[PDB]
Protein backbone atom coordinates (compact mmCIF):
# COMPACT_ATOMS: atom_id res chain seq x y z
CA UNK A 1 0.00 0.00 0.00
CA UNK A 2 1.03 3.49 -0.02
CA UNK A 3 3.24 4.69 3.05
CA UNK A 4 2.21 8.19 4.21
CA UNK A 5 1.27 9.87 7.73
CA UNK A 6 -2.21 11.69 7.18
CA UNK A 7 -2.75 14.71 9.78
CA UNK A 8 -6.35 15.09 9.99
CA UNK A 9 -7.29 19.09 11.07
CA UNK A 10 -10.23 20.07 12.51
CA UNK A 11 -11.67 23.62 12.33
CA UNK A 12 -12.22 24.74 15.57
CA UNK A 13 -13.31 28.51 14.25
CA UNK A 14 -16.61 29.85 15.82
CA UNK A 15 -17.74 30.22 12.47
CA UNK A 16 -18.14 26.28 12.96
CA UNK A 17 -20.78 25.78 15.04
CA UNK A 18 -23.67 26.40 13.36
CA UNK A 19 -26.32 24.02 12.18
CA UNK A 20 -26.64 25.03 8.15
CA UNK A 21 -24.40 21.29 7.89
CA UNK A 22 -27.10 19.08 9.09
CA UNK A 23 -27.59 18.91 12.02
CA UNK A 24 -25.10 20.34 13.17
CA UNK A 25 -21.32 20.76 11.35
CA UNK A 26 -19.62 19.38 15.22
CA UNK A 27 -21.20 16.12 14.11
CA UNK A 28 -20.42 17.12 10.38
CA UNK A 29 -16.84 17.41 10.71
CA UNK A 30 -17.58 14.63 13.20
CA UNK A 31 -18.30 12.19 10.27
CA UNK A 32 -16.07 14.09 8.12
CA UNK A 33 -13.27 12.63 10.72
CA UNK A 34 -15.43 9.34 10.45
CA UNK A 35 -14.84 8.97 6.58
CA UNK A 36 -10.92 10.08 6.28
CA UNK A 37 -10.09 7.93 9.50
CA UNK A 38 -12.01 5.00 8.05
CA UNK A 39 -10.75 5.18 4.63
CA UNK A 40 -6.93 5.84 5.76
CA UNK A 41 -7.78 2.71 7.67
CA UNK A 42 -9.14 0.60 4.67
CA UNK A 43 -6.02 2.48 2.62
CA UNK A 44 -2.97 1.24 5.04
CA UNK A 45 -2.81 -0.41 8.19
CA UNK A 46 0.57 1.62 8.93
CA UNK A 47 -1.14 5.18 8.67
CA UNK A 48 -1.36 6.91 11.88
CA UNK A 49 -4.18 10.27 12.20
CA UNK A 50 -4.16 12.51 15.08
CA UNK A 51 -5.93 15.96 15.24
CA UNK A 52 -5.27 19.73 15.75
CA UNK A 53 -7.18 22.79 16.97
CA UNK A 54 -6.39 25.52 14.35
CA UNK A 55 -8.42 28.70 15.80
CA UNK A 56 -6.96 29.91 18.59
CA UNK A 57 -4.14 27.79 20.60
CA UNK A 58 -3.08 24.68 18.79
CA UNK A 59 -2.60 21.88 20.36
CA UNK A 60 -2.59 18.61 19.67
CA UNK A 61 -4.42 16.51 21.99
CA UNK A 62 -4.05 12.87 20.41
CA UNK A 63 -0.47 12.08 19.98
CA UNK A 64 0.00 10.47 15.75
CA UNK A 65 -1.33 6.85 16.77
CA UNK A 66 -3.16 4.35 13.93
CA UNK A 67 -6.19 4.40 16.37
CA UNK A 68 -8.64 6.83 15.83
CA UNK A 69 -10.75 5.96 18.66
CA UNK A 70 -9.06 8.53 21.03
CA UNK A 71 -9.53 10.83 17.99
CA UNK A 72 -13.58 10.43 18.10
CA UNK A 73 -13.93 10.95 21.97
CA UNK A 74 -12.09 14.14 21.26
CA UNK A 75 -14.31 14.79 18.64
CA UNK A 76 -17.10 15.34 20.99
CA UNK A 77 -17.29 18.42 23.84
CA UNK A 78 -14.21 19.78 21.77
CA UNK A 79 -15.87 23.42 22.30
CA UNK A 80 -14.99 24.87 18.64
CA UNK A 81 -15.26 28.54 20.13
CA UNK A 82 -12.52 31.05 18.68
CA UNK A 83 -11.16 33.12 15.62
CA UNK A 84 -9.63 31.35 12.59
CA UNK A 85 -6.10 30.86 12.93
CA UNK A 86 -3.97 29.48 9.65
CA UNK A 87 -0.49 30.26 8.92
CA UNK A 88 0.30 28.40 12.13
CA UNK A 89 -2.43 25.61 11.65
CA UNK A 90 -0.06 23.65 8.83
CA UNK A 91 2.91 24.23 10.75
CA UNK A 92 1.93 23.37 13.72
CA UNK A 93 0.85 19.75 12.18
CA UNK A 94 4.29 19.82 10.42
CA UNK A 95 6.05 20.08 13.80
CA UNK A 96 3.71 16.95 14.88
CA UNK A 97 4.69 14.95 11.13
CA UNK A 98 8.19 15.54 12.27
CA UNK A 99 8.06 13.64 15.55
CA UNK A 100 7.21 10.32 13.26
CA UNK A 101 9.25 7.40 14.04
CA UNK A 102 9.84 6.16 10.87
CA UNK A 103 10.72 8.19 8.20
CA UNK A 104 9.82 6.01 5.08
CA UNK A 105 5.81 7.54 5.93
CA UNK A 106 5.37 10.74 3.38
CA UNK A 107 4.10 13.69 4.83
CA UNK A 108 0.64 14.44 4.55
CA UNK A 109 -1.72 16.97 6.15
CA UNK A 110 -5.95 17.56 5.23
CA UNK A 111 -7.37 20.58 7.25
CA UNK A 112 -10.80 22.08 7.16
CA UNK A 113 -11.25 25.58 6.26
CA UNK A 114 -14.94 26.95 7.17
CA UNK A 115 -14.39 30.79 8.47
CA UNK A 116 -12.73 33.81 6.35
CA UNK A 117 -9.45 34.15 7.67
CA UNK A 118 -7.10 37.61 7.94
CA UNK A 119 -3.90 35.81 6.45
CA UNK A 120 -2.45 37.75 4.12
CA UNK A 121 -1.10 37.12 0.60
CA UNK A 122 2.45 36.79 1.83
CA UNK A 123 2.13 34.46 4.37
CA UNK A 124 0.46 32.03 2.27
CA UNK A 125 2.87 31.93 0.03
CA UNK A 126 5.79 31.86 2.26
CA UNK A 127 4.68 28.49 3.56
CA UNK A 128 4.03 27.49 -0.01
CA UNK A 129 7.88 27.96 -0.89
CA UNK A 130 8.21 26.37 2.64
CA UNK A 131 6.33 23.33 1.66
CA UNK A 132 8.37 23.28 -1.60
CA UNK A 133 11.80 22.81 -0.03
CA UNK A 134 9.90 20.59 3.05
CA UNK A 135 7.63 18.24 0.14
CA UNK A 136 4.84 18.39 2.59
CA UNK A 137 1.62 17.58 0.34
CA UNK A 138 -1.24 19.62 1.75
CA UNK A 139 -5.11 18.58 0.78
CA UNK A 140 -7.29 20.88 2.09
CA UNK A 141 -11.40 20.23 1.87
CA UNK A 142 -13.19 23.74 2.67
CA UNK A 143 -16.08 24.10 4.75
CA UNK A 144 -17.99 26.27 5.92
CA UNK A 145 -19.02 30.22 4.58
CA UNK A 146 -15.96 31.98 3.09
CA UNK A 147 -15.29 34.49 0.09
CA UNK A 148 -17.82 33.15 -2.76
CA UNK A 149 -15.37 30.77 -4.46
CA UNK A 150 -12.15 31.09 -2.39
CA UNK A 151 -8.97 32.82 -4.38
CA UNK A 152 -6.48 33.13 -1.79
CA UNK A 153 -7.07 29.34 -0.78
CA UNK A 154 -6.94 28.44 -4.18
CA UNK A 155 -4.28 30.08 -5.06
CA UNK A 156 -2.45 28.79 -2.03
CA UNK A 157 -3.13 24.83 -3.25
CA UNK A 158 -1.74 25.92 -6.77
CA UNK A 159 1.39 27.53 -5.54
CA UNK A 160 1.72 24.97 -3.52
CA UNK A 161 2.86 22.30 -5.38
CA UNK A 162 3.81 21.46 -9.38
CA UNK A 163 5.30 19.37 -11.56
CA UNK A 164 3.22 17.59 -10.72
CA UNK A 165 2.98 17.10 -7.88
CA UNK A 166 0.37 14.60 -8.21
CA UNK A 167 -0.86 15.99 -5.54
CA UNK A 168 -3.30 18.85 -3.71
CA UNK A 169 -6.20 19.27 -4.44
CA UNK A 170 -9.07 21.37 -2.55
CA UNK A 171 -12.76 20.77 -2.65
CA UNK A 172 -15.05 24.06 -2.09
CA UNK A 173 -18.26 23.60 -0.67
CA UNK A 174 -20.69 24.46 -2.96
CA UNK A 175 -23.24 27.11 -3.08
CA UNK A 176 -26.14 25.46 -2.11
CA UNK A 177 -27.85 23.33 0.77
CA UNK A 178 -26.38 19.71 1.00
CA UNK A 179 -25.58 17.17 3.79
CA UNK A 180 -21.54 16.72 4.65
CA UNK A 181 -21.66 13.12 3.21
CA UNK A 182 -22.19 14.46 0.14
CA UNK A 183 -19.36 17.27 0.16
CA UNK A 184 -16.99 13.99 1.20
CA UNK A 185 -18.32 11.65 -1.40
CA UNK A 186 -16.21 13.40 -4.00
CA UNK A 187 -12.53 13.48 -1.91
CA UNK A 188 -13.01 9.74 -0.87
CA UNK A 189 -13.33 8.39 -4.52
CA UNK A 190 -10.79 11.03 -6.17
CA UNK A 191 -8.59 12.98 -4.48
CA UNK B 1 -41.21 31.97 13.62
CA UNK B 2 -39.96 33.94 10.39
CA UNK B 3 -42.72 36.59 11.02
CA UNK B 4 -41.78 37.42 14.43
CA UNK B 5 -38.29 38.80 13.09
CA UNK B 6 -40.00 40.22 9.86
CA UNK B 7 -42.04 42.50 12.02
CA UNK B 8 -39.24 43.63 14.26
CA UNK B 9 -37.37 43.98 10.82
CA UNK B 10 -37.15 48.01 10.61
CA UNK B 11 -36.29 49.69 13.78
CA UNK B 12 -35.98 52.54 11.66
CA UNK B 13 -34.18 54.28 8.60
CA UNK B 14 -31.01 53.00 7.43
CA UNK B 15 -31.89 49.55 9.63
CA UNK B 16 -33.79 47.22 7.00
CA UNK B 17 -31.02 47.99 5.01
CA UNK B 18 -28.36 46.31 6.73
CA UNK B 19 -31.44 43.68 8.37
CA UNK B 20 -31.87 42.61 4.65
CA UNK B 21 -28.44 41.07 4.93
CA UNK B 22 -29.63 39.66 8.26
CA UNK B 23 -32.27 37.93 7.34
CA UNK B 24 -30.43 36.53 4.37
CA UNK B 25 -27.41 35.01 7.37
CA UNK B 26 -30.34 32.60 9.08
CA UNK B 27 -31.36 31.63 6.05
CA UNK B 28 -27.47 30.08 4.81
CA UNK B 29 -27.97 28.59 8.74
CA UNK B 30 -25.06 30.92 9.96
CA UNK B 31 -25.60 32.24 13.28
CA UNK B 32 -21.81 33.62 13.97
CA UNK B 33 -21.73 36.07 11.61
CA UNK B 34 -25.46 36.73 12.51
CA UNK B 35 -24.62 36.98 16.29
CA UNK B 36 -21.82 39.54 15.28
CA UNK B 37 -24.48 41.76 13.55
CA UNK B 38 -27.22 40.96 16.08
CA UNK B 39 -24.31 41.73 18.65
CA UNK B 40 -23.44 44.61 17.15
CA UNK B 41 -27.22 46.13 16.62
CA UNK B 42 -27.50 45.01 20.17
CA UNK B 43 -24.80 47.51 21.00
CA UNK B 44 -25.89 49.99 18.83
CA UNK B 45 -28.05 52.38 21.06
CA UNK B 46 -31.90 51.78 20.71
CA UNK B 47 -34.94 52.64 22.03
CA UNK B 48 -34.18 49.94 22.89
CA UNK B 49 -38.17 47.81 22.20
CA UNK B 50 -36.38 45.87 19.11
CA UNK B 51 -33.98 43.26 21.52
CA UNK B 52 -36.88 43.10 24.00
CA UNK B 53 -38.80 41.86 21.75
CA UNK B 54 -36.15 39.45 19.52
CA UNK B 55 -34.14 38.32 22.42
CA UNK B 56 -37.09 35.44 22.81
CA UNK B 57 -36.01 34.17 18.90
CA UNK B 58 -32.49 34.23 19.95
CA UNK B 59 -33.30 32.39 22.61
CA UNK B 60 -35.16 30.00 20.13
CA UNK B 61 -31.90 29.88 18.40
CA UNK B 62 -30.13 29.08 21.54
CA UNK B 63 -32.23 26.39 21.88
CA UNK B 64 -32.07 24.26 19.04
CA UNK B 65 -28.36 25.34 17.96
CA UNK B 66 -26.93 24.41 21.91
CA UNK B 67 -23.92 25.71 21.24
CA UNK B 68 -23.38 29.49 21.15
CA UNK B 69 -21.26 30.63 24.00
CA UNK B 70 -23.40 32.44 27.37
CA UNK B 71 -21.30 35.60 26.82
CA UNK B 72 -22.99 36.78 23.90
CA UNK B 73 -26.09 35.97 25.96
CA UNK B 74 -24.61 38.42 29.02
CA UNK B 75 -23.28 40.72 26.76
CA UNK B 76 -27.13 41.00 25.22
CA UNK B 77 -28.45 40.90 28.86
CA UNK B 78 -26.84 43.80 30.40
CA UNK B 79 -28.05 45.76 27.35
CA UNK B 80 -31.96 44.57 27.67
CA UNK B 81 -31.63 45.02 31.58
CA UNK B 82 -31.19 48.95 31.47
CA UNK B 83 -34.72 49.04 29.14
CA UNK B 84 -36.19 46.71 31.44
CA UNK B 85 -35.89 48.83 34.37
CA UNK B 86 -36.43 46.08 36.92
CA UNK B 87 -33.31 43.84 37.82
CA UNK B 88 -36.05 41.44 39.55
CA UNK B 89 -37.48 39.93 36.06
CA UNK B 90 -33.98 40.67 34.76
CA UNK B 91 -32.05 38.50 37.77
CA UNK B 92 -34.74 35.41 37.32
CA UNK B 93 -34.25 35.72 33.57
CA UNK B 94 -30.37 35.83 33.89
CA UNK B 95 -30.61 33.04 36.49
CA UNK B 96 -32.89 30.96 33.91
CA UNK B 97 -29.72 31.33 31.09
CA UNK B 98 -27.20 30.42 33.67
CA UNK B 99 -29.32 27.08 34.28
CA UNK B 100 -29.86 26.71 30.85
CA UNK B 101 -26.60 27.26 29.37
CA UNK B 102 -23.64 24.34 30.23
CA UNK B 103 -20.13 24.49 27.82
CA UNK B 104 -16.81 23.17 28.51
CA UNK B 105 -15.66 27.19 29.17
CA UNK B 106 -17.13 27.81 33.02
CA UNK B 107 -20.22 29.97 32.67
CA UNK B 108 -20.45 30.59 35.97
CA UNK B 109 -18.03 33.20 36.21
CA UNK B 110 -19.94 35.31 33.57
CA UNK B 111 -23.09 34.51 34.89
CA UNK B 112 -21.84 35.43 38.53
CA UNK B 113 -20.49 38.64 37.38
CA UNK B 114 -23.64 39.61 35.31
CA UNK B 115 -25.36 39.06 38.51
CA UNK B 116 -23.30 41.45 40.59
CA UNK B 117 -23.92 44.00 38.12
CA UNK B 118 -27.62 43.87 38.20
CA UNK B 119 -27.38 43.37 41.82
CA UNK B 120 -26.79 47.59 42.41
CA UNK B 121 -30.36 47.78 43.26
CA UNK B 122 -31.09 45.06 45.40
CA UNK B 123 -29.06 47.02 47.03
CA UNK B 124 -26.66 45.28 48.48
CA UNK B 125 -25.15 43.03 51.40
CA UNK B 126 -27.50 40.18 51.76
CA UNK B 127 -26.44 37.93 49.17
CA UNK B 128 -23.52 39.93 47.58
CA UNK B 129 -20.17 38.55 49.49
CA UNK B 130 -21.55 35.01 48.81
CA UNK B 131 -21.30 35.07 44.92
CA UNK B 132 -18.49 37.82 44.86
CA UNK B 133 -16.51 34.87 46.43
CA UNK B 134 -17.49 33.02 44.06
CA UNK B 135 -16.41 34.82 41.43
CA UNK B 136 -12.36 34.48 41.79
CA UNK B 137 -12.67 31.13 43.40
CA UNK B 138 -14.01 29.40 39.95
CA UNK B 139 -11.80 32.28 37.78
CA UNK B 140 -8.58 30.74 39.79
CA UNK B 141 -8.70 27.64 37.44
CA UNK B 142 -8.22 29.07 34.32
CA UNK B 143 -7.91 32.22 34.06
CA UNK B 144 -6.48 32.81 30.49
CA UNK B 145 -10.03 34.81 29.30
CA UNK B 146 -8.65 38.33 30.99
CA UNK B 147 -12.18 39.53 29.98
CA UNK B 148 -14.17 38.33 33.58
CA UNK B 149 -11.75 39.40 35.46
CA UNK B 150 -12.62 43.33 35.35
CA UNK B 151 -16.01 42.57 35.90
CA UNK B 152 -14.74 40.90 39.15
CA UNK B 153 -13.84 43.97 39.85
CA UNK B 154 -16.55 45.81 38.86
CA UNK B 155 -18.98 43.58 41.50
CA UNK B 156 -16.18 44.17 43.97
CA UNK B 157 -15.46 47.70 43.70
CA UNK B 158 -19.49 48.21 44.05
CA UNK B 159 -18.98 45.57 47.04
CA UNK B 160 -16.42 48.15 48.26
CA UNK B 161 -18.52 51.46 48.20
CA UNK B 162 -20.03 50.47 51.68
CA UNK B 163 -16.64 51.37 52.82
CA UNK B 164 -15.48 49.03 53.02
CA UNK B 165 -12.08 48.32 54.50
CA UNK B 166 -10.24 50.91 52.53
CA UNK B 167 -7.30 49.37 52.73
CA UNK B 168 -8.80 46.41 50.50
CA UNK B 169 -9.32 48.42 47.60
CA UNK B 170 -6.12 49.41 46.55
CA UNK B 171 -5.98 45.73 46.45
CA UNK B 172 -8.91 45.17 44.26
CA UNK B 173 -8.20 48.33 42.12
CA UNK B 174 -4.62 46.92 41.61
CA UNK B 175 -6.17 44.24 40.33
CA UNK B 176 -8.28 46.61 38.07
CA UNK B 177 -5.11 48.24 37.15
CA UNK B 178 -2.90 44.69 36.64
CA UNK B 179 -6.22 43.51 34.75
CA UNK B 180 -6.93 45.38 31.33
CA UNK B 181 -3.85 45.65 29.05
CA UNK B 182 -4.75 48.97 26.98
CA UNK B 183 -6.70 51.40 28.75
CA UNK B 184 -8.64 52.08 25.64
CA UNK B 185 -11.06 54.56 27.80
CA UNK B 186 -10.63 58.53 27.92
CA UNK B 187 -8.64 59.50 30.76
CA UNK B 188 -11.06 62.18 32.10
CA UNK B 189 -12.53 58.97 33.95
CA UNK B 190 -9.15 57.98 34.92
CA UNK B 191 -8.04 61.22 36.20
CA UNK B 192 -10.53 60.65 39.32
CA UNK B 193 -10.53 56.72 39.11
CA UNK B 194 -6.77 57.41 40.43
CA UNK B 195 -7.49 60.13 42.46
CA UNK B 196 -10.06 58.28 44.83
CA UNK B 197 -8.02 55.46 44.39
CA UNK B 198 -5.07 57.22 45.79
CA UNK B 199 -7.08 58.40 48.43
CA UNK B 200 -8.55 55.37 49.68
CA UNK B 201 -4.96 54.00 49.52
CA UNK B 202 -3.34 56.48 51.57
CA UNK B 203 -5.87 57.16 53.78
CA UNK B 204 -5.55 53.06 54.53
CA UNK B 205 -3.97 52.32 57.49
CA UNK B 206 -2.64 48.63 56.92
CA UNK B 207 -0.52 50.29 54.01
CA UNK B 208 1.35 53.30 55.73
CA UNK B 209 3.58 54.21 52.59
CA UNK B 210 4.24 51.80 49.81
CA UNK B 211 5.89 54.96 47.53
CA UNK B 212 7.21 51.98 45.65
CA UNK B 213 3.84 51.27 43.55
CA UNK B 214 2.99 55.17 43.70
CA UNK B 215 5.83 55.16 40.88
CA UNK B 216 3.92 52.45 39.51
CA UNK B 217 4.45 53.41 35.55
CA UNK B 218 0.45 52.58 33.86
CA UNK B 219 -0.98 54.62 36.92
CA UNK B 220 2.08 57.68 36.41
CA UNK B 221 0.54 58.91 32.83
CA UNK B 222 -2.79 59.60 34.44
CA UNK B 223 -1.07 61.10 37.83
CA UNK B 224 0.37 63.34 35.07
CA UNK B 225 -2.91 64.60 34.65
CA UNK B 226 -3.96 64.97 38.29
CA UNK B 227 -2.94 68.16 39.83
CA UNK B 228 0.32 67.85 41.23
CA UNK B 229 -0.14 68.78 45.13
CA UNK B 230 -1.07 65.16 45.22
CA UNK B 231 1.54 63.72 43.80
CA UNK B 232 4.11 65.64 46.17
CA UNK B 233 1.95 64.65 48.69
CA UNK B 234 2.75 61.10 47.95
CA UNK B 235 6.20 61.76 47.61
CA UNK B 236 5.47 63.29 51.44
CA UNK B 237 3.88 59.67 51.95
CA UNK B 238 6.94 58.21 50.03
CA UNK B 239 9.76 60.37 52.04
CA UNK B 240 8.26 63.37 53.81
CA UNK B 241 7.57 62.86 56.61
CA UNK B 242 7.00 66.63 57.28
CA UNK B 243 7.03 68.22 55.11
CA UNK B 244 4.00 70.20 57.66
CA UNK B 245 3.73 72.01 54.22
CA UNK B 246 2.53 69.08 51.79
CA UNK B 247 0.59 67.24 54.49
CA UNK B 248 -1.75 70.07 54.88
CA UNK B 249 -1.97 71.01 51.30
CA UNK B 250 -3.51 67.66 50.56
CA UNK B 251 -6.21 68.62 53.12
CA UNK B 252 -6.51 71.81 51.19
CA UNK B 253 -6.96 69.58 47.68
CA UNK B 254 -9.65 66.97 49.29
CA UNK B 255 -11.80 68.41 51.81
CA UNK B 256 -14.08 65.15 52.69
CA UNK B 257 -12.77 61.84 54.54
CA UNK B 258 -9.54 62.95 54.99
CA UNK B 259 -10.62 64.81 58.79
CA UNK B 260 -11.24 61.25 59.84
CA UNK B 261 -8.06 59.38 59.00
CA UNK B 262 -6.12 62.56 59.35
CA UNK B 263 -4.30 61.64 62.82
CA UNK B 264 -3.98 58.62 61.24
CA UNK B 265 -1.57 59.59 58.13
CA UNK B 266 0.10 61.55 61.09
CA UNK B 267 0.86 58.59 62.60
CA UNK B 268 2.17 56.49 60.06
CA UNK B 269 4.19 59.48 58.74
CA UNK B 270 5.80 59.87 62.20
CA UNK B 271 6.67 56.00 61.97
CA UNK B 272 7.48 56.20 58.17
CA UNK B 273 10.63 58.41 59.10
CA UNK B 274 12.06 56.07 61.54
CA UNK B 275 13.42 53.91 58.70
CA UNK B 276 14.64 56.35 56.62
CA UNK B 277 16.63 58.31 59.20
CA UNK B 278 18.70 54.95 60.04
CA UNK B 279 18.40 54.15 55.94
CA UNK B 280 19.71 57.55 54.25
CA UNK B 281 22.69 58.16 56.21
CA UNK B 282 25.42 55.54 55.49
CA UNK B 283 25.96 54.82 59.15
CA UNK B 284 25.55 51.87 60.98
CA UNK B 285 26.11 54.65 63.41
CA UNK B 286 22.29 53.02 63.96
CA UNK B 287 21.79 54.57 67.58
CA UNK B 288 19.67 57.67 67.00
CA UNK B 289 18.77 60.16 70.15
CA UNK B 290 15.76 61.64 71.73
CA UNK B 291 16.90 64.80 70.31
CA UNK B 292 16.67 63.71 66.71
CA UNK B 293 12.93 62.04 66.74
CA UNK B 294 11.17 64.51 68.78
CA UNK B 295 12.86 67.17 66.88
CA UNK B 296 11.95 65.56 63.23
CA UNK B 297 8.52 64.25 64.09
CA UNK B 298 7.96 67.37 66.54
CA UNK B 299 6.04 65.33 69.39
CA UNK B 300 6.70 65.66 73.02
CA UNK B 301 9.05 63.27 74.61
CA UNK B 302 6.70 61.45 76.30
CA UNK B 303 4.91 60.20 73.26
CA UNK B 304 7.76 59.02 71.66
CA UNK B 305 8.12 55.61 72.93
CA UNK B 306 4.71 54.99 71.53
CA UNK B 307 6.06 56.45 68.37
CA UNK B 308 9.27 54.73 68.02
CA UNK B 309 7.57 51.37 69.42
CA UNK B 310 4.25 51.13 67.30
CA UNK B 311 6.98 50.74 64.69
CA UNK B 312 8.32 48.15 66.18
CA UNK B 313 4.55 46.51 65.94
CA UNK B 314 4.52 47.65 62.62
CA UNK B 315 7.23 45.33 61.91
CA UNK B 316 9.43 48.21 59.98
CA UNK B 317 12.06 47.82 62.51
CA UNK B 318 12.82 45.81 65.73
CA UNK B 319 15.18 48.22 67.00
CA UNK B 320 15.59 48.93 70.90
CA UNK B 321 15.16 52.01 72.87
CA UNK B 322 18.11 53.08 74.93
CA UNK B 323 16.15 55.56 77.41
CA UNK B 324 18.82 57.05 80.01
CA UNK B 325 19.96 59.32 77.55
CA UNK B 326 16.80 58.48 75.70
CA UNK B 327 18.25 57.55 72.84
CA UNK B 328 17.26 54.96 70.48
CA UNK B 329 19.03 52.01 68.75
CA UNK B 330 17.80 51.22 65.28
CA UNK B 331 18.17 47.39 64.46
CA UNK B 332 17.86 46.30 60.57
CA UNK B 333 15.50 48.27 58.63
CA UNK B 334 12.28 48.40 56.07
CA UNK B 335 13.58 48.34 52.32
CA UNK B 336 11.10 51.23 50.43
CA UNK B 337 12.11 52.07 46.83
CA UNK B 338 15.41 53.70 45.92
CA UNK B 339 16.86 55.36 43.30
CA UNK B 340 18.60 56.28 39.76
CA UNK B 341 22.50 56.73 40.38
CA UNK B 342 22.06 53.71 43.03
CA UNK B 343 22.69 51.04 40.01
CA UNK B 344 26.20 52.86 39.80
CA UNK B 345 27.32 53.26 43.32
CA UNK B 346 25.77 49.62 43.81
CA UNK B 347 28.59 48.51 41.21
CA UNK B 348 30.97 50.67 42.95
CA UNK B 349 30.30 49.06 46.28
CA UNK B 350 30.10 45.79 44.07
CA UNK B 351 33.31 45.84 42.24
CA UNK B 352 35.50 46.70 45.47
CA UNK B 353 34.25 43.69 46.80
CA UNK B 354 34.96 42.20 43.91
CA UNK B 355 39.18 43.50 43.49
CA UNK B 356 39.00 42.89 47.36
CA UNK B 357 38.26 39.30 47.25
CA UNK B 358 40.06 38.89 44.17
CA UNK B 359 43.58 40.75 45.37
CA UNK B 360 43.47 39.17 49.19
CA UNK B 361 42.26 35.28 47.83
CA UNK B 362 44.68 35.43 44.91
CA UNK B 363 47.28 36.58 47.38
CA UNK B 364 46.37 33.30 49.99
CA UNK B 365 47.05 30.77 47.25
CA UNK B 366 49.96 33.01 45.80
CA UNK B 367 52.02 31.90 49.03
CA UNK B 368 50.87 28.49 48.73
CA UNK B 369 51.07 27.71 45.33
CA UNK B 370 54.34 26.46 45.36
CA UNK B 371 53.96 23.68 47.81
CA UNK B 372 50.26 22.40 46.20
CA UNK B 373 52.16 21.00 43.20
Amino acid sequence: MVLESTMVCVDNSEYMRNGDFLPTRLQAQQDAVNIVCHSKTRSNPENNVGLITLANDCEVLTTLTPDTGRILSKLHTVQPKGKITFCTGIRVAHLALKHRQGKNHKMRIIAFVGSPVEDNEKDLVKLAKRLKKEKVNVDIINFGEEEVNTEKLTAFVNTLNGKDGTGSHLVTVPPGPSLADALISSPILAG
Amino acid sequence: VPGFLQQSQSSGPGQPAVWHRLEELYTKKLWHQLTLQVLDFVQDPCFAQGDGLIKLYENFISEFEHRVNPLSLVEIILHVVRQMTDPNVALTFLEKTREKVKSSDEAVILCKTAIGALKLNIGDLQVTKETIEDVEEMLNNLPGVTSVHSRFYDLSSKYYQTIGNHASYYKDALRFLGCVDIKDLPVSEQQERAFTLGLAGLLGEGVFNFGELLMHPVLESLRNTDRQWLIDTLYAFNSGNVERFQTLKTAWGQQPDLAANEAQLLRKIQLLCLMEMTFTRPANHRQLTFEEIAKSAKITVNEVELLVMKALSVGLVKGSIDEVDKRVHMTWVQPRVLDLQQIKGMKDRLEFWCTDVKSMEMLVEHQAHDILT
